[PDB]
């Protein structure tokens, strides 16, 4: 065969196109786009009032049983109007297959929260809410899990400086530790380093 | 070759070395300031040309995979000697 | 990023030879000791169902009596050419994940055991040099070498 | 290194050196680069 | 004999005392603190230098700080430091500790620990090897051990 | 122009590696250890 | 249409300001015990003076759903404050005790720096 | 294929009932404990003499950074700045010009040595083997600055490691 | 930085401020304070020290990297002062004692060594000096500690005519020799007091208030040769200020009076002791002396510097000498 | 290695095992720290011809 090249498995490709496919018809008031990768991983782009029925199609369904909320986590890009992509990563152990599920959201619409249908939505959507600023309404408990108390910002997103805008110090004077304005010693070295030449025509935008 | 400045403080081979007035002599009272001896400068030059009997010649440091990568150096110039651009050895070429 | 030194799979050899003992020596001092028991059997219970729901994996659903290790249903480099067992608590409790754990330590061993035997020849990093750079003796004699260890450096 | 000797090189230390932190001869980190604008010498002589 | 040869000895003493009772606190905070327990396994044994494993904060001689020092961490590990009895030394093990390391550049990483405590002994490595740990402690003993307390208080 | 010279197992194989867990069985049946301890009693009495 | 969008807890600014209001009185009432559980150096009118100052610079805000989230941010940091999940430190960074003023007025930043 | 740990059923036969209950009341399983440890007590200890023996190490073992010389005392350094490009924690600073006799050299090479996180990576994108990992990891210092490598440091280091920096890369350099 | 040195950055840690100071005395009380202040707006700062290193590590973290530097010094050799100034542009003189040692008496700490700072400084080339003084600084007490004072403020105006003054009075704060003083009375008895505390006023200042103004002087350009008077905002009696100390410190007050010459003799009794003696007599003298007025000298105001009330601040100091308070009453400036 | 044989057996039987058979101790039974040279091989795209880049 060709040994530097990943095989492509074209069982698997048909099998969770027609999954999608048959999720986008027991779906349709929500599923907005069904797409599979070339490494057979099957999306489903919903609207962000389908999260809870979505899920709970995926979680109980007898042909789903996707069981297990293996990640949830955001991504955010700012040039959409809805910056922020809520993706959510579930497992089936009866059918030995993950789905990937994605919504959106902007930094002022709730989303719903996920933990009625997985209890571990629980500490992901505060993540999620801490890092990147998404709230998740009927959350038993949102508040921060990872940033300092008190932290101003979200840090995850893609306008938050990396070094932030403040530093911790301890001051004698006052005897504490306090927190100041950053200034690096040495300032985070900016390169530029893509290439000016098209590396991938296949992915290549209209003009 | 480390000279050394009218304060006293040696010049590195960077050429590097503070003014009477400047206030960041004080890190070295007490101390002392770090300066290789070995300047490369002077160590290069030191090593003889190379005469060779052909138009170009290829140089890679020496020690094969252990020196720099290979590079061909033209020699037709006669008023200088072909230098690599890597360790800096000389080259010339037998009468001509 | 480098080939295994000449002399190292002798020594793994010689390291996994003796580390069943010392298993068992682990396995002496806890496994039927009282006291050991007492603070771990029926301590921290999961059903299979809550851990599948909170998101549990590894022992946390062996543990637990869920068959499912990601090494044999969904294999990844060649898992699938070893042989090995899962094993698989029954009460949900500290006891038989420390129990799982141990005996993983046993099947790893086994694996090792296969691995030395079934190493293969060749070279330890794909031969495609805009993925993974070249050897340093073809980067200081080839122009096309250089210029792809220049660009995957920088 | 009484069977495999070093190979000898003239700007290798003859004279090892243990560890200096802590003792007047430790090291001090410093720029070695030197200065990058040059400012301006007014005229040593009056005008008028 | 002279005033300052008696009390130089009784510095020697002490200073001798000290450095061969060394009870560290480990913070624990990151991978660093894997390299700490491997200083006292059997191939180290850092507790026949008279290092115990692990003592209470309160009757801790030295503190080391194995890992990465977090803004959210920092006024914890500076009460710490507070509450040891003196004389107290600190040990910064490892880049992260030392100057930040890997995250030095990330919003919520102190900079070093040495901008909330004061540093004896800074141990490079991402982690240093238990043996270069090992180097540290017996650095920090060599540095007890030029203590002149009494010097300057006869001096004074 | 010598011969591929890298890290292999020895021609053959290695030799077999215990994993199985070997925990012995030692002392006395519960019987025996009972009729030991209960003649200590009786000599003691004695 | 476009400007159609879910609300957090307000579908206007009326209701709101209640939840304002609401967290004031229940920021108003804990500064005398934060005050005393973290034996802050600080009077309790001072204290006060602080949350009414947080209050007032946000206090041009008409978008009904930004209100909302300040005051979902304003009772996570009541929350952090009551349980004392902070410290000493987190409660006095309201304060800035120990940076010095960076003057406001045109030449005294014309001798300093470049900075606007 | 799975195997299970605890799902074994105790025998209720009056023997092993009674094998049970002495090991209740005559302790018999913690006394193998005791037994296991008194066997430690007589094997000899794991540990080692330090500072007077040392533990092994390999040539590749990524110690101190330094920087090396030709054979002839020139600089390996041609001011590249690749090894600075790859840094993954941005611990490498360097400044070139030409040299007073055209040489493309550095005027400065700094390491911060604590941000440098020890990988490697530097003498890997290195073209002509001039910044290395010495074999050094005993460079403890009392403060924070002797941590911050300059090139006169780095260069001393090279000067004073070179004998077995070279060796180092003689027994390695076929593996790379 | 060619000439002086040009700041540079934000005034914070990792900035650049300009100011090259050598700190004498700086692991002292004011000492820690004054390199805080340096070293927080990013100044080089040179720290002679005769102590051991161990007790000037509460000054490590108060700069950036390089910032702050460590000489070894004595007052009686002037090569040492010397190479502490002769790369400064700024030198303080924080070098003072409570108390006589067999070593140095106040002739030493407050005269001699002060003016041996002052000369070398001169020749070296510094620009700005910064000396301490007292308040109640003359050559007319029973306090030896004052008359030296008086003289060495002379020798430094006369070695260094651009010195710059400082007299504060009794500065309080959280390490003070001042408010902890009214605070270690309680394991023998009452308060004594010559008189009752009365006939005794006193003009405390806060200690952020003394290093606020002495950061002050050295960037401010008319305070070359010039004498300054810290003072604090209120005034108060012994007695009364004695009282507040207790009350919110929370320990039972048990004023009674005890003769002049009664408290000479347990202030002998207390400097026996070969470590820092709780009293002395000289100690007793400085406390009932009246802080002088002194109208004609500026003070923190003249800085920029708004003094802090001791009310304000007083519960940070003793918070921990405990196991809504009234506050002292106040002389009007009447 | 370097204990008696009465103490070798008392370990043994308070550990139930033959423990001489599996020390945690390395002895001469590990790689010689100095190694011949190796000469590591090529991969499969090392040819001279039939080796364009567009078809791997
Ligand atoms: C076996 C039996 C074990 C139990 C008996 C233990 C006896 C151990 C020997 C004790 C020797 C006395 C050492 C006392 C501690 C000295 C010290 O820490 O120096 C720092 C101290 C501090 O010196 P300092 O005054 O310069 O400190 C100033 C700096 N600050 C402000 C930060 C503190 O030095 C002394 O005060 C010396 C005390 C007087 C001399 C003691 C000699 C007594 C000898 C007989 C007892
Ligand atoms: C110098 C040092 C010299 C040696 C000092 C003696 C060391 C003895 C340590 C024990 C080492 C062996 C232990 C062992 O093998 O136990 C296994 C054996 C067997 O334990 P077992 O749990 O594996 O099984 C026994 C029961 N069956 C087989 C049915 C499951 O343990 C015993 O026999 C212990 C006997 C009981 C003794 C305790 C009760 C009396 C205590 C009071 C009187 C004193
Ligand atoms: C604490 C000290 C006790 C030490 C206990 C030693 C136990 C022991 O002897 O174990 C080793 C030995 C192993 O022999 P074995 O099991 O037969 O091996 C082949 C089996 N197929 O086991 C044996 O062979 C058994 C011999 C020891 C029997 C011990 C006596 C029975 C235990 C109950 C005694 C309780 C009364 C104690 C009285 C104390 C008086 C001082
Ligand atoms: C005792 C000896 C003995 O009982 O002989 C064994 C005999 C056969 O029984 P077996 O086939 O082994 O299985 C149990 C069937 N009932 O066992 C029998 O058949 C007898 C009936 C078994 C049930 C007997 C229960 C008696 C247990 C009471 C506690 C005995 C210990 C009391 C003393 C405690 C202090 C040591
Ligand atoms: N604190 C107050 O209430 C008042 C302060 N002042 C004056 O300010 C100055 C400093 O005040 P403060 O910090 O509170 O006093 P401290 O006792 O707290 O500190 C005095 C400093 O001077 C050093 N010192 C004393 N003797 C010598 C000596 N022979 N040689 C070298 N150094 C010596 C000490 O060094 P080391 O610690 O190593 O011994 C110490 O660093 C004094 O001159 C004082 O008169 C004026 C009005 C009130
Ligand atoms: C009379 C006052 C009482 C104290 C008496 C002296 C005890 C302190 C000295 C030991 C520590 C020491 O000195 O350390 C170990 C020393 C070597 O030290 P070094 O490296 O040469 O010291 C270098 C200089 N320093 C220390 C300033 C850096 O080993 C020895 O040879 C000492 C062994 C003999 C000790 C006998 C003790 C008898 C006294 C018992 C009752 C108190
Ligand atoms: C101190 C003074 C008083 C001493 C009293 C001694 C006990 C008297 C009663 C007889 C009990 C007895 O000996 O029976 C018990 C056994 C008989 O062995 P077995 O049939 O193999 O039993 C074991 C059965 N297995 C083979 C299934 C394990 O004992 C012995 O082997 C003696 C062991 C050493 C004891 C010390
Ligand atoms: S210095 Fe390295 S080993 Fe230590 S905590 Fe940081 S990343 Fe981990
Ligand atoms: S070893 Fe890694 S962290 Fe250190 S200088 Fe080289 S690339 Fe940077
Ligand atoms: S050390 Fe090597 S990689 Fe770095 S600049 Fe010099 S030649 Fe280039
Ligand atoms: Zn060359």
């Amino acid at each position: 065969t060709r040994p530097t090249v990943r095989p492509r498995n074209d069982v698997a490709h048909k099998q969770l196109s027609a999954f999608g496919e048959y999720v986008a018809e027991i779906l349709p008031k929500y599923v907005q786009q069904v797409q599979v990768s070339c490494f057979n991983e099957l999306e489903i782009c919903i609207h962000p009032d389908g999260v809870i029925p979505v899920l709970t199609f995926l979680r109980d369904h007898s042909n789903a049983q996707f069981k297990s909320l293996a990640d949830l986590t955001a991504v955010d890009i700012p040039t959409r109007q809805n910056r922020f992509e809520i993706v959510y990563n579930l497992l089936s152990l009866r059918f030995n297959s993950r789905i990937r599920v994605k919504t959106y959201t902007d930094e002022l619409t709730p989303i719903e929260s996920s933990v009625p249908v997985y209890k571990a939505a629980n500490w992901y959507e505060r993540e999620i809410w801490d890092m990147f600023g998404v709230f998740f309404a009927n959350h038993p408990d949102l508040r921060r899990i990872l940033t300092d108390y008190g932290f101003e910002g979200h840090p995850f997103r893609k306008d938050f400086p990396l070094s932030g805008y403040v530093e911790l110090r301890y001051d004698d004077e006052v005897k504490r530790v306090v927190a100041e304005p950053v200034e690096l010693a040495q300032e985070f070295r900016k390169f530029d380093l893509n290439s000016p030449w098209e590396a991938f025509p296949a992915y290549r935008q209209p003009p | 070759g480390v000279r050394t400045s009218p304060t006293g403080e040696k010049v590195t081979h960077t050429g590097q070395v503070y003014d009477d007035g400047d206030y960041r002599k004080v890190r070295f009272v007490g101390r002392q300031k770090e300066v290789n001896e070995n300047f490369a400068i002077d160590l290069i030059a030191e090593q003889p040309v190379s005469q060779v009997g052909s138009r170009v010649i290829s140089c890679d440091g020496g020690g094969g995979a252990l020196g720099h990568p290979r590079v061909y150096i033209n020699l037709d110039k006669e008023t200088k000697t072909g230098t690599c651009g890597y360790c800096g050895l000389q080259f010339r070429q037998q009468h001509h | 990023h480098q080939d295994l030194p000449l002399g190292l799979m002798d020594d793994i050899y010689e390291f996994s030879k003796n580390f069943s003992l010392r298993i068992d020596e682990l396995e002496e001092m806890l496994t039927n000791n009282r006291i050991w028991r007492n603070r771990t059997v029926d301590i921290g219970i999961v059903t299979a169902e809550d851990a599948l729901n909170y998101g549990f994996s590894g022992v946390m659903l062996r543990g637990s009596g869920i068959q499912w290790d990601l090494r044999k249903t969904q294999p990844y480099d060649v898992y699938d050419q070893v042989e090995f067992d899962v094993p698989i608590g029954s009460r949900g409790d500290c006891y038989d994940r420390y129990l799982c754990r141990v005996e993983e330590m046993r099947q790893s061993i086994r694996i090792i055991s296969q691995c030395l035997n079934k190493m293969p020849p060749g070279e330890i990093k794909v031969d495609d040099a805009k993925v993974s750079p070249p050897k340093r003796a073809e980067m200081k004699t080839s122009m096309e070498s250089l210029i792809h260890h220049f660009k995957l450096y920088t | 290194p009484t069977v495999k000797p070093p190979t000898a090189r003239k700007f290798i230390w003859t004279n090892h050196k243990f560890n200096l932190s802590g003792t007047p001869q430790q090291y001090v980190p410093y720029s070695t680069t030197r200065k990058k604008i040059q400012e301006w010498v007014p005229p040593s002589t009056p005008y008028k | 004999s002279r005033g300052e040869y008696v009390v130089a000895k009784l510095d020697d003493l002490i200073n001798w005392a000290r450095r061969s009772s060394l009870w560290p606190m480990t913070f624990g905070l990151a991978c660093c603190a894997v390299e700490m327990m491997h200083m006292a396994a059997p191939r180290y044994d850092m507790d026949r230098f008279g290092v115990v494993f692990r003592a209470s904060p309160r009757q801790s001689d030295v503190m080391i700080v194995a890992g990465t020092l977090t803004n959210k961490m920092a006024p914890a590990l500076r009460k710490v430091y507070d509450q040891m009895p003196e004389p107290r030394y600190v040990v910064s093990m490892g880049s992260c500790a030392n100057g930040g390391g890997y995250y030095h550049y990330s919003y919520s990483v102190v900079r070093g620990c040495d901008r909330i405590v004061p540093v004896d002994i800074y141990v490079p490595g991402c982690p240093p090897t238990a043996e270069a740990l090992l180097y540290g402690i017996l650095q920090l003993q060599k540095k007890i051990k030029r203590e002149k307390r009494l010097r300057i208080w006869y001096r004074r | 122009a010598s011969k591929v010279k890298q890290d292999m197992p020895p021609v053959g194989g290695y030799g077999p590696i215990d994993y199985k867990r070997n925990l012995p069985r030692r002392g006395l049946s519960g019987y025996s250890m009972f009729a030991v301890g209960i003649g200590a009693l009786l000599f003691g009495y004695w | 249409a476009s400007t159609s969008v879910k609300p957090i807890f307000s579908r206007d600014m009326n209701e709101a300001k209640r939840r304002v209001r609401e967290l004031y009185r229940a920021w108003y009432r804990e500064v005398p015990n934060t005050v005393h559980l973290f034996q802050l150096d600080i009077s309790v009118k001072q204290g006060r003076d602080k949350v009414r100052e947080m209050f007032k610079k946000n206090a041009h805000i008409t978008d009904p759903r930004v209100v909302d989230l300040l005051v979902i941010k304003g009772k996570m940091e009541l929350e952090e404050t009551i349980k004392v999940w902070k410290q000493r430190t987190h409660v006095m960074r309201f304060f800035h005790e120990t940076e010095a003023p960076r003057p406001k007025d045109f030449l005294s930043k014309f001798y300093v720096g470049h900075d606007p | 294929t799975y195997k299970y740990v605890n799902l074994r059923e105790p025998s209720m036969d009056m023997k092993s009932v009674t094998d049970r209950a002495a090991q209740t009341l005559l302790w018999t399983e913690l006394i193998r404990g005791l037994g296991m440890t008194l066997s430690y007590l007589f094997r000899e200890p794991a540990t080692i003499n330090y500072p007077f023996e040392k533990g092994p190490l390999s040539p590749r073992f990524r110690g101190e950074h330094a920087l090396r010389r030709y054979p002839s005392g020139e600089e390996r350094c041609i001011a590249c700045k690749l090894c600075e490009a790859v840094c993954p924690a941005q611990a490498i600073t360097i400044e070139a010009e030409p040299r007073a006799d055209g040489s493309r050299r550095t005027t400065r090479y700094d390491i911060d040595m604590t941000k440098c996180i020890y990988c490697g990576f530097c003498q890997e994108a290195c073209p002509v083997d001039a910044i290395v990992e010495g074999p050094n990891f005993e460079f403890s210092t009392e403060t924070h600055e002797e941590l911050l490598y300059n090139k006169e440091k780095l260069l001393n280091n090279g000067d004073k490691w070179e004998a077995e920096i070279a060796a180092n890369i003689q027994a390695d350099y076929l593996y790379r | 930085l060619h000439h002086a040195v040009i700041p540079h950055g934000k005034g914070g840690r990792s900035s650049v401020s300009g100011i090259v100071a050598t700190v004498f005395g700086a692991t002292g009380f004011l000492g820690r304070y004054v390199v805080n202040h340096l070293g927080r707006m990013g100044s080089q700062v040179i720290v002679p020290h005769r102590c051991e290193p161990y007790d000037t590590m509460h000054l490590r973290p108060m700069g950036d990297l390089g910032q702050i530097i460590f000489m070894d010094w004595n007052g009686r050799d002037k090569d040492s002062i010397r190479r502490a100034v002769e790369h400064s542009s700024v030198v303080i003189n924080l070098v003072g004692r409570e108390w006589e040692t067999q070593n140095f008496d106040f002739e030493d700490v407050f005269v001699k060594i002060p003016q041996a700072i002052a000369q070398v400084s001169k020749e070296a080339g510094v620009e700005k000096f910064i000396h301490i003084s007292h308040l109640n600084a003359d050559i007319k007490s029973s306090s030896k500690y004052l008359r030296s004072k008086a003289v060495g403020e002379k020798e430094v105006r006369e070695t260094f005519p651009e010195a710059t003054i400082i007299k504060p009075a009794e500065i309080f704060g959280r390490e003070d020799r001042f408010l902890n003083y009214f605070a270690n009375i309680r394991w023998f008895g009452g308060v004594p007091l010559i008189s009752l505390g009365k006939k005794t006023v006193k003009q405390p200042v806060y200690i952020v208030d003394v290093t606020k103004g002495i950061i002050n002087a050295i960037k401010d350009p008319d305070a070359r040769g010039k004498t300054f008077a810290f003072v604090g905002p209120s005034r108060y009696l012994l007695f009364d200020l004695v009282q507040y100390v207790f009350a919110v410190a929370h320990r039972p007050f048990l004023p009674y009076p005890l003769p002049h010459f009664a408290y000479r003799w347990i202030g002998r009794l207390f400097e026996i002791s070969p470590f820092e003696p709780w009293t002395t007599r000289d100690k007793v003298e400085r406390i009932h002396t009246t802080d002088k007025i002194l109208p004609h000298l500026p003070g923190l105001e003249d800085l920029g510097v708004e003094a802090t009330p001791l009310e304000l601040k007083a519960i940070e100091v003793l918070r921990r000498h405990r196991t809504d308070v009234q506050p002292a009453k106040t002389i009007p400036t009447s | 290695a370097s204990a008696t044989r009465f103490i070798q057996w008392l370990r043994n039987w308070a550990s139930g095992r033959d423990l001489q058979a599996k020390l945690q101790l390395r002895y001469q039974e590990i790689s010689k720290r100095t190694q011949p040279p190796p000469k590591l091989p090529v991969g499969p795209s090392h040819k001279l011809s039939n080796n364009y880049y567009c078809t791997r």
